[PDB]
RNA sequence: UAACUUGGGAGUCAGAACAUGGGUGAUAAGGUCCGUGUUCGAAAGGGAAACAGCCCAGACCACCAGCUAAGGUCCCAAAAUAUAUGUUAAGUGGAAAAGGAUGUGGCGUACAGAGUGACACUGCGCCGAAAAUGUACCGGGGCUAAACAUAUUACCGAAGCUGUGGAUUGUCCUUUG
């Protein structure tokens, strides 16, 4: 037996700072699930974190394909009977631009208690500005 | 009302239904025909239905024929009876059709009262059909 | 709400019991049938309920006799 | 010494009289191999199972 | 201007034939006196209107293998659902 | 420098001074062996590929010949009264690398 | 590579689903009764989201070794965001009919001044389409290719096969190997 195990005295975690500007959501949410999970590094671990901090900015300007503008609905139930609330895809982005790309995101990592805490290595904002500079972040081209 | 004037068996077993027609594919006796092109048992009440109105719409103008015949009887049981206990009684008389057979042919009439005729004609008859000419 | 029906007799094991070229003995039943059937050929018997058997050692030989008509014979092995 | 045979397929979920035709070539496990000469009723044997040996 | 013409040689499979009909072209035999059985293969469009001149007993004159033989039709095999054409047989007096 | 050795239907990673632990060898205890296939010659000096290099052979020296910690083998089936116990040690030889 | 004969000891007589040839019923039933094959029963392992009967395949034991089957390769989740040529705009794909429509492809036969009509056989779509705790028939996110068709070239993938070291039983029967 000689198979490398990684640690939390041997792992380093940097910041990346990606851009929405222009993307499909699905097939942008795919790529930065893989870097908060450390998919990308020789030394990946199962048992441990080991994923990095990524920031997503211009996120009001995402992009969609067909009609899943008014089609794509989310529904949400209160747990009272008769509780069920929904809102269209269109509609969410023009309010809660941050929340669209957070869930879709949350939904392509594992629901385990690892998982819950690799995807509080995410930050999304609607503009440009970030009040993360002291962290140094560096910017990252999406494969 | 099609009904043969005496059957040897009035208990028969129901004919295959699966695969395609075996003759009467032509037309021998008018100038056009009605083929069909799907599967499904005809009583001798669609037959009488599906003729009256071709009747009607050519005015008497020609002769029509029909070349199917409801020689098979099938039986049915009471209502709400358990299973077993014998064989059901006569109930009426069906006729098998297949993809490739003639059901009625007419004649005496021009190319258009007769393509109305037919059509008017296959709405009453559960299967699908085609306007067909003497083939050249 | 009754059944007329329901009555059948015991099914008799009829037909060939030796093949073409095979050997046998001298009372060996070749063919049982209702009436005739197969015609006896040479050295062959009819039994009273028309049962076929041979009468001496030999190979069978199955054989047409006339338009539509079969036989069964028996010829002794050299 | 003219053909190789060798199974591929195993034999569960085949008809009796299938699995009796693997007998009589000589194959015993999946993968198991055998060497024979080109016969007539050789060839009639891989007929009949040729879905599932590789003659080569 | 004479119709043209193919061989069919050895044994068509299934498929073949099938696959001959999908192309457009429809399988014949002449077994007419003063010629052998041989199998040849016909334009179905082309001897759809060729026959329309001569009719129905008019000479085709079909050309086998360089050599043309004046030749009639005596029967054929019709698909009346599908409406095409299966089989021609040419007999040539 | 290391380099990686076939020895048992495995390969082994090994450096100069390294214990290691291989299936059951032929050689008794104070002997010496002899690693024939060598796959690759690692670290910053002069590397080589495959299939196999030829030469640079590897020497260890027998140590101990003992049997692994015992394992137990058990199995059974719910409602049909069927089980099966079993034991199990298997033997190894431990070596030390002398030099590549 | 079996078969047959003589003798000692048994168990079994409630069966099930799938494919297929039929009767019965209503060309209803996870219905019922027979012919034929397979599986379960008495069978673990991989696939079908979960799922005795479906698909692949039959576990002597140990290993942080390799090649494959069914089924697969954007993320959950191991492997192509592979290549070539075409089709579909509906979330079709990811539930259904009779019928109704210059929706859009492919292959064949003067109309309000150089473009308009009429048919046959066929691809992929649309309407017809209303149930009761909560999205509620893609397993979820999500996808316009990550869907469909015709091919090529890699890889992932079982307790199947192979490599290595050990058990028991045999057949080997001429240097106990």
């Amino acid at each position: 037996r000689q198979t490398f195990m990684a640690n939390e005295s041997n792992i380093e975690r940097k910041w990346y700072v990606i851009d929405a500007e222009g993307q499909t959501l699905g097939r942008l949410s795919s790529e930065v699930a893989s870097i908060l999970r450390g998919k990308n590094k020789v030394t990946y671990t199962p048992h441990v974190d080991t994923g990095d901090y990524v920031i997503v900015i211009n996120a009001s300007k995402i992009e969609f394909t067909g009609n899943k503008e008014t089609d794509k609905v989310y529904y949400r139930h209160s747990n009272h009977p008769g509780g069920i609330k929904s809102i269209t895809a269109g509609e969410l982005r023009r309010t809660n631009p941050e929340r669209l790309i957070e869930n879709s995101i949350k939904g392509m990592l594992p629901s385990t208690r690892l998982g819950e805490k690799q995807g509080k290595k995410l930050f999304v904002y609607g503009g440009a500005e970030h009040p993360h500079a002291a962290q140094q972040p560096e910017n990252y081209e999406l494969r | 009302m099609l009904l043969p004037k005496r059957v040897k068996y009035r208990r028969q077993h129901r004919p295959k239904t699966t695969g395609r027609s075996k003759g009467g594919n032509y037309v021998t006796f008018g100038e056009f025909g009605l083929q069909a092109t799907t599967t499904s048992w005809i009583t001798s009440r669609q037959i009488e239905s599906a003729r009256i109105a071709m009747t009607r719409y050519m005015k008497r103008g020609g002769k029509v024929w029909i070349k199917i015949f409801p020689h098979t009887p099938y039986t049915k049981k009471p209502l709400e009876v358990r299973m077993g206990a014998g064989k059901g009684a006569v109930e009426g008389w069906i006729a098998v059709v297949k993809p490739g057979r003639i059901l009625f042919e007419v004649a005496g009439v021009s190319e258009e009262v007769a393509r109305e005729a037919l059509r008017l004609a296959s709405h009453k008859l559960p299967v699908k059909t085609k306007f067909v000419k003497r083939e050249e | 709400s009754s059944t007329k029906n329901g009555r059948d007799s015991e099914s008799k094991r009829l037909g060939a019991k030796r093949a073409d070229g095979q050997f046998v003995t001298g009372g060996s039943i070749l063919y049982r049938q209702r009436g005739t059937k197969i015609y006896p050929g040479e050295n062959v018997g009819r039994g009273g309920d028309d049962t076929l058997f041979a009468k001496i050692d030999g190979v069978v030989k199955f054989e047409r006799k006339g338009r539509d008509k079969k036989q069964v014979s028996v010829y002794a092995v050299a | 010494a003219k053909l190789q045979i060798t199974l591929t397929r195993s034999v569960i979920g085949r008809p009796e009289t299938q699995r009796k035709t693997v007998e009589a070539l000589g194959l015993k496990k999946t993968n198991s191999s055998v060497v024979v000469e080109d016969n007539p009723a050789i060839r009639g044997q891989i007929n009949k199972v040729k879905h599932l040996v590789t003659v080569e | 201007a004479s119709l043209k013409s193919i061989i069919r040689q050895g044994k068509q499979t299934r498929s073949d034939l099938k696959q001959l009909r999908k192309s457009g072209k429809v399988p014949a035999v002449v077994y007419g006196y003063g010629t052998k059985n041989v199998s040849v293969k016909v334009d179905e469009v082309e001897f759809i209107k060729v026959i329309r001149e001569v009719g129905r007993n008019g000479v085709i004159e079909l050309g086998v293998g360089s050599k043309t033989i004046k030749v009639m039709v005596a029967d054929y095999q019709f698909d009346p659902l599908k409406n095409q054409i299966t089989h021609i047989d040419f007999l040539a007096i | 420098m290391f380099a990686i050795i076939e020895t048992g239907g495995k390969q082994i990673k090994v450096e100069e001074g390294q214990e290691i632990f291989v299936e059951k060898l032929d050689v008794n205890e104070g002997d010496t062996f002899t690693f024939d296939k060598v796959l690759f010659v690692g670290g910053d000096s002069v590397k080589v590929g495959a299939p196999t290099v030829e030469g640079a052979t590897v020497t260890a020296t027998v140590n101990k010949q003992g049997r692994g910690k015992k394992i137990t083998v058990f199995t059974y089936k719910r409602r049909k009264n069927s089980k099966r116990k079993k034991g199990h040690r298997q033997p190894y030889t431990k070596l030390t690398i002398d030099k590549i």
